[PDB]
């Protein structure tokens, strides 16, 4: 469970960063 | 039982500052280059 | 119990390895923008 | 009626008998004395509680009594029967306290981050 | 009984671990690897190691009205310190250090960029 | 009448010969079963006053005595030399954030 | 003890709320 | 005189007692005998696989042939509880890990800055 929570968590972690830069992009 | 509970909120807490500290490297980084 | 202490200790090393990277990468920009502005 | 109130904090050891709150009250561990035998000064009782240090918990934890001035043991009916399994600076917490105290750090960070924005309108 | 009077006391579910031994003697000391660290007063009969988290270790000797008795030594393993090393968490070492660092590398190559 | 508390491997158990009854506290299950109570799994922390008269011979004592365990498993041990520099670390993060985002406008 | 429940849920809640306001915004 | 030496590797245990030049070796647990016409006892070797903490500890002698297990120099506490390929790390370790865990990351970081800059 502790494998799943960590992954789970890197990978919205990248998919926040990303569209981080795509919103402060079309601003 | 009891160290074990420390290291699960230990680490915890350090995950939490992980996130500070990336949002705050973000801002710095999104600051230099405007 | 066990298994659950050794991934506890596990995930703190990479979150300790993972502050000392950005702790690092604060460093050069801060450095940087000090030297720009 | 008035149950008795145990505090348990790091290894110290608290033990209050209120049934009498005007006077002083001896204390007994299965009618044998502890405390303040001019030995052993860490274990020891006060004006109305009872005191003990490093608490161990195969011995010094059975059945205790709290009994007025020349008064058989046997008198009073409310007898003391505790069990502990004593953790020096280690307390108990639930989830929703550390659910609380996130929630607050976040909710302070992000105070502090709201008033010097605006601050600097 | 055997010049081996010193004896671990066992049976202690919390957390620490005692020894003693069997000898009847006044302002006794205790010795580290035969170095003077020990000292044992009066009212107290059985001495206190520590903790078996701690990881203790070394050599310990109990004498009385008996000449310099024969010492026994001890060892502990309880590490709660321990990681996994299975192929499980090192591709996860992998993946997590290389996706930090190429992210680090795309940071720093637009940081080079404006100036 | 001292009442004695009785002790499994994994089960705590109160017995008196006579009717037990409760007042405060926690029982765990209701138990029909009659001069017997069952109170829990070792790991609850029951906390209760139980109140039983004596026995035929012993016939009109009363005898009450509470019991409480302490044998936590979700307790946790407080080491000083971590959480000082976790909140010292922190409170440097957010001064140093307040900094990054003052520096904005 | 306290096991996944007072880690898994917690952080990923909060930034769970991050990814919902940055969609909406943007 | 010198202490018995362990070195725990994986799940399986090493001891042995070698403090002469020429002598022999035998091993004592609690006064028994087990061995000679699960546990790795030889004339001079013993080691032991799957290190249960509950029904395998207590006390070892190593002492010569010719007498009682009642004269060996001390005795040896062993309470050790091991998992399946779970190295231990200490002090060493940790500032080796992270002194690399710079240079490597410095390193990359000002290749690809540099070759990035032109
Ligand atoms: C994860 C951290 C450490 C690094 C991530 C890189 C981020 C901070 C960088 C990478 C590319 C950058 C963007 C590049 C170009 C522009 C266009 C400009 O008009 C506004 C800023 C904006 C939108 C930048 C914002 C910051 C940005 C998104």
């Amino acid at each position: 469970d502790p494998k799943l929570c960590y992954l789970l968590d890197g990978i919205l972690f990248i998919y926040g960063v990303i569209l981080t830069a795509l919103f402060l992009r079309v601003k | 039982t009891e160290k074990v509970n420390m290291m699960s909120l230990t680490v915890l807490g350090l995950r939490m500052l992980f996130a500070k500290t990336v949002a705050v490297n973000f801002l710095l980084t999104a600051k230099l280059f405007f | 119990t066990l298994l659950l202490q050794l991934t506890n200790t596990s995930a703190y090393y990479m979150y300790l390895l993972l502050l000392l990277k950005s702790v690092v990468y604060f460093a050069i920009i801060t450095c940087c923008l000090l030297r720009r502005t | 009626q008035t149950p008795y109130k145990v505090s348990i904090s790091g290894t110290t050891v608290i033990l209050t008998c209120p049934q009498y709150p005007g006077s002083e009250i001896l204390w007994q561990h299965n009618d044998k004395n502890i405390g303040g035998d001019e030995d052993d000064k860490n274990i020891g009782s006060d004006e109305d509680h009872l005191s003990l240090k490093e608490f161990s918990e195969l011995e010094q934890s059975g059945y205790y009594v709290c009994y007025p001035r020349g008064s058989k043991p046997e008198d009073a009916n409310f007898y003391l029967y505790l069990r502990a399994r004593v953790c020096e600076n280690c307390m108990e917490m639930d989830v929703m306290s550390v659910a609380t105290i996130v929630i607050v750090d976040i909710c302070i960070t992000g105070g502090l981050l709201l008033l010097v924005y605006y601050w600097s309108k | 009984k055997g010049n081996h009077l010193v004896k671990v006391y066992d049976y202690q579910e919390d957390g620490s671990v005692l020894l003693t031994c069997d000898a009847e003697a006044k302002n006794i000391t205790w010795f580290k690897d035969g170095k003077m660290i020990g000292f044992l007063t009066e009212d107290k009969k059985k001495w206190n190691l520590g903790s078996n988290a701690k990881d203790p270790r070394g050599m310990y000797q109990c004498k009385g009205s008996q000449n310099k008795s024969k010492p026994l030594q001890v060892y502990y393993r309880m590490c709660q310190n321990c990681i996994e090393l299975n192929a499980a968490t090192i591709s996860g070492f992998l993946f997590a250090e290389i996706v930090s660092i190429f992210v680090l590398a795309v940071g720093v190559y637009f940081i080079a960029g404006q100036d | 009448f001292k009442i004695p508390i009785e002790e499994l491997e994994d089960r705590v158990f109160v017995n008196c010969n006579t009717s037990i009854t409760w007042v405060e506290g926690t029982v765990g299950t209701l138990l029909s079963d009659i001069t017997r109570l069952d109170l829990g799994k070792r790991i609850l922390d029951p906390r209760g006053i139980y109140r039983c008269n004596g026995t035929d011979i012993y016939k009109d004592k009363e005898s009450t005595v509470q019991v409480h365990y302490r044998m936590c498993q979700s307790c946790v041990e407080l080491d000083p030399a971590t959480v000082a520099g976790i909140i010292v670390t922190d409170v440097i993060a957010t001064l140093l954030l307040a900094l990054g985002v003052f520096c904005f406008a």
